């Protein structure tokens, strides 16, 4: 149709929704209390196999076995199929093969600001 | 009775359980359910005879004979009975069920169609489709049978 | 900071990957038309919280009631991937789990 | 379709009371003491205000057949 | 066959509501619709044929 | 005759007919195949009895 | 066909179609897929049948069926936080079909009923001196839904002689009231 | 006919009209006292 | 005694049909659509159970055991494994009249041993 009604519609959002809210859609009766505001690559787990990529499924605050978590490929052919694995050393821990699984989006509370950070591609690892 | 029936179920599967001359062991296994649940009924429906007060209109009615029976005051007050489908117990309509509610292989009272409640105490919706088989039984006899006794 | 702010929006509420630049903009498109053109001016977010429980999505004048479903199948683990350190530097925030399903 | 003039078994009037009983439902009475309120003390005429099913309302919902 | 005559499998009810199926508005309108649409086709047949018996075009629509 | 023969009421056809006719006409005219398609488990003889009156009525 | 012995025919809509090995868990993960609203719509039925080694599906229409309660271990999958979000039904917009979706409800037809163990009610799901089954898969939603819609309309059907609901039920046909609103059109 | 074909068909008709003993036409017999 | 099973030719793939050679007087299975003979090894053409004593074991498979509706019982512990639960049910056949009769599986997996009490 046009850009310059596109312009002002896209950032018109941008403005309203840091107004004052007080009222519901349908009927405006609940009152607000708090605001939530807004490339990724997540690893799927299995829920029989019970998955532990990171240290707070295995009821953790850090990695008694690592320090950081150097997500590396695979090979040379699988940018987007690495190995997540939380081993700081060479060492033969749980080798987490994170095949190609091949919208899921994801986003924060980065500082109240304005921002996205969709997922890519939707990976998930066996141990193998 | 349900004890007793639970008791002949038992030598039944254990094949502690012989047959008697003119029938199969099936068929002897159903007569004597059939006999233990029949005298549970009547046993029942002599208990609420006797219960019953000179004041009582139920039985006011049955005994000028106006109106009812002493089965009808017996499954008022003590034990609707034993549901039958052409003359026999519950069929297995279901693969070896009567219903999909019971377990597969169960010959027990209430799993074939017996309604321990009475009509004041209300059927429980087993006891109400099996009675409710019975009573289709009753209108279909009635609804069949007229247009071959009028030929 | 590390908290759970997943959402998952249908295919006609597609939001952008990234904040609305003027440089990465551009006009492509036009009843038939008029669910096509909201695709790239309705589509930043605002996730309000309300008394009751439940979460609404604020992208303009219209209120879409959401509904964070939390979802044990997909128990995928989140993170920032980006290509600075040796394959995608995934940084650890929230594991995904608790969908919200957008819708008019 | 609208509330009788007379209860059918004493023949008190009950025509009077079916406004009166709606407002004293929104004024968050119960059925029985709203009952209570109007003086319906016979079950009869309990029955009358407490099963009636208003349906006048229901066709003012078609336009009349003259404007 | 063999396993009913052996034996080994139960004979089927034939009152069996699992053994059922409930005709419906749809596909009673659509057997109608079926042997109408294939009376239809015909009655196009018929007419197209007597004009190209002819060797001259015809109109679908009459 | 000797045992009991199985037979098969195929549509718009008004007389009986061997099964195992029915399933030679398919293309299946060896009785180890025509076996192989009804019984599934050969460690089995009642069924193979039963089915023998239909081969051999079909020779 | 030396494969068909242990293996398990596969019938879709009365077609064999063919032929698998751990029937068990193909039956599990179709009734995952069908609870899901996955490829599987609602309404296909699958039967497995064990003594007989068939799994008959039905996707066909005509088939008589009715929605139950799913049933865990011993336990519903009709959690409390259900009902909570069906209470506000007309705020959330949560309806019968997310709980459908939600794997907590299943549409179960007759001939699926026979490969099912029902429970009249939950109560049946509590543990007993003498457990009678301990492995339900179903749950009534109420038993009374066995009833139409002239029988639903008899109070205390079960206390009354089974002839009796049957003639109200052909004479609540004939009863007068406001067979519709909009009558003097 | 072959012999083993004989002794088939002499097989499964002896099994069905060699009657042994009793009266045709009469299945079974139940021996009782009447009560009444 | 037990039962007799069909035997194929083996050019032809038909079945193999009973038949007495004279001049050696034994008994042979031949074919009456090639010209396949073979010597036989169990003697027995034919064999009715007019009693039926049919081992209902043997129409029993293991997997009964994952039937939800079916009665399971802690009583009756496997022999073959040792498990204590185990599925049970009649014979539900036809031509057995005796059907009372119950039969157990193991509700091991794996195991599925099946008897009778
Ligand atoms: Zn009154
Ligand atoms: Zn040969
Ligand atoms: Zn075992």
């Amino acid at each position: 149709k046009d850009r310059d009604s596109q312009i002002t519609a896209i950032e018109k959002t941008f403005e309203d929704a840091q107004k004052s809210i007080s009222q519901h859609y349908s009927k405006p009766r609940v009152t607000p209390v708090e605001v939530m505001p807004v490339s990724q690559a997540m690893i799927r787990g299995m829920m029989d196999e019970e998955g532990n990529q990171f240290v707070a499924y295995f009821l953790p605050v850090e990695e008694t076995l690592k320090k950081r978590k150097r997500d590396q490929e695979e090979e040379m052919d699988y940018a987007p199929d690495d190995v997540y694995d939380y081993k700081i050393a060479r060492e033969y821990n749980w080798n987490v093969k994170n095949k190609a699984s091949k919208f899921f989006i994801f986003r924060e509370g980065d500082g109240v600001y304005y921002n996205e950070l969709e997922t890519r591609v939707r990976l998930s690892k066996r141990r193998a | 009775a349900k004890q007793d029936v639970i008791e002949v179920i038992e030598k039944a599967h254990n094949n502690e359980l012989e047959p008697t001359p003119g029938n199969t062991l099936r068929q002897t296994f159903e007569n004597q359910v059939n006999r233990i649940l029949n005298d549970a009924r009547d046993k029942t429906g002599s208990s609420a005879q006797k219960s019953l007060s000179e004041y009582n209109n139920f039985k006011s009615m049955v005994v000028s004979g106006a109106k009812g029976s002493k089965i009808n005051i017996s499954q008022v007050i003590a034990v609707v009975g034993q549901q039958n489908v052409e003359g026999k117990r519950i069929p297995f309509g279901f693969k070896h069920r009567t219903l999909p509610h019971f377990i597969k292989d169960d010959y027990g009272p209430e799993s074939r169609g017996f309604v321990e409640n009475s009509y004041l105490a209300g059927l429980t919706p087993t006891e109400f489709f099996f009675h409710a088989m019975g009573g289709r039984e009753g209108l279909i006899d009635t609804a069949v049978k007229t247009a071959e006794t009028g030929y | 900071g590390n908290d759970l702010y997943f959402v998952k929006l249908p295919n006609f509420l597609s939001v952008e990957p990234r904040p609305f630049d003027p440089q990465y903009y551009e006009d492509e498109f036009e009843e038939e038309g008029r669910t096509r053109l909201k695709l790239k001016v309705e589509n930043n977010a605002r996730i309000v919280k309300w008394s009751d429980g439940s979460m609404s999505l604020h992208l303009g004048n219209e209120v879409f009631d959401v509904y964070k479903a939390p979802l044990q199948g997909d128990h995928n683990h989140l993170f920032i991937r980006q290509g600075t350190g040796l394959q995608g530097q995934a940084v650890f925030k929230t594991k995904l789990t608790f969908r919200p399903h957008s819708t008019d | 379709m609208i509330i009788p003039v007379r209860c059918f078994t004493c023949g008190k009037i009950v025509g009077n009371k079916w406004e009166a009983y709606l407002g004293l439902l929104q004024a968050e009475y119960t059925e029985g003491d709203a009952l209570d309120a109007l003086g319906l003390k016979r079950y009869c005429c309990r029955r009358m205000l407490l099963a009636h099913v208003d349906l006048i309302e229901k066709l003012l919902n078609y336009a009349p057949l003259e404007k | 066959l063999l396993l009913a005559a052996l034996g080994r499998r139960e004979l089927d009810d034939r009152d069996h509501y699992g053994n059922k199926r409930l005709d419906l508005a749809g596909p009673l309108l659509a057997f109608l619709f079926r042997g109408m649409f294939k009376n239809l086709l015909k009655e196009v047949r018929i007419y197209a044929q007597k004009f190209i018996d002819r060797g001259k075009d015809f109109n679908l629509e009459l | 005759a000797i045992g009991q023969r199985i037979v098969a009421t195929l549509p718009y056809i008004k007389q009986e007919v061997p099964i195992i006719i029915v399933f030679r006409a398919l293309g299946f005219v060896s009785d180890r195949d025509i076996l192989e398609h009804i019984i599934y488990d050969f460690e089995d003889p009642e069924m193979m009895e039963m089915v023998k009156p239909s081969l051999d009525e079909a020779f | 066909p030396a494969a068909i012995a242990d293996a398990t025919k596969i019938f879709v809509n009365g077609c064999w179609v063919g032929i698998h090995k751990d029937p068990e868990q193909l039956m599990n993960t179709l009734r995952k897929l069908r609870r899901q609203m996955d490829i599987i719509v609602s309404e296909v039925s699958m039967i497995r049948d064990i003594r007989e080694r068939e799994i008959r599906i039905y996707t066909d229409a005509g088939r008589i069926c009715r929605p139950l309660l799913i049933v865990e271990k011993q336990k519903l999958l009709l959690k409390k936080r259900h009902i909570d979000q069906l209470k506000e039904r007309e705020y959330n917009n949560y309806s019968w079909q997310d709980l459908v979706a939600s794997g907590v409800v299943e549409y179960i037809d007759t001939l699926e009923e026979e490969t099912v163990m029902l429970a009249m009610t939950p109560d049946d799901l509590q543990e007993k001196e003498v457990a009678y089954c301990s492995t339900y898969t179903h749950c009534e939603i109420h038993p009374s839904m066995i009833l139409g819609v002239c029988a639903s309309i008899i109070p205390f059907p079960d206390h009354n002689q089974s002839p009796r609901n049957t003639y109200q039920s052909a004479m609540g046909k004939q009863a007068m009231g406001v067979y519709i609103t909009n009558f003097h059109v | 006919m072959d012999d083993d074909v004989f002794l088939r068909c002499i097989e499964s008709n002896m099994l069905t009209d060699m009657t042994l003993q009793g009266i045709e036409q009469i299945s079974k017999v139940y021996m009782h006292l009447p009560q009444t | 005694p037990g039962f007799v099973g069909i035997r194929f030719c083996q050019e032809c793939n038909n079945m193999l049909y009973p038949k007495e050679d004279k001049e050696n007087r034994i008994l042979l299975y031949a074919c009456r659509n090639c010209d396949y003979q073979q010597e036989a090894d169990n003697s027995c053409i034919y064999v009715n159970k007019i009693t039926h004593e049919v081992d209902e074991l043997t129409q029993i498979i293991a997997d009964v055991s994952q039937d939800p509706t079916l009665p399971r019982t802690e009583d009756h512990p496997c022999q073959k494994c040792g498990h204590k639960e185990a599925v049970f049910f009649q014979s539900h056949s036809a031509r057995a009249e005796d059907a009372m009769r119950l039969y157990y599986v193991c509700t091991a997996p794996h195991c599925g041993h099946r008897w009778t009490e």
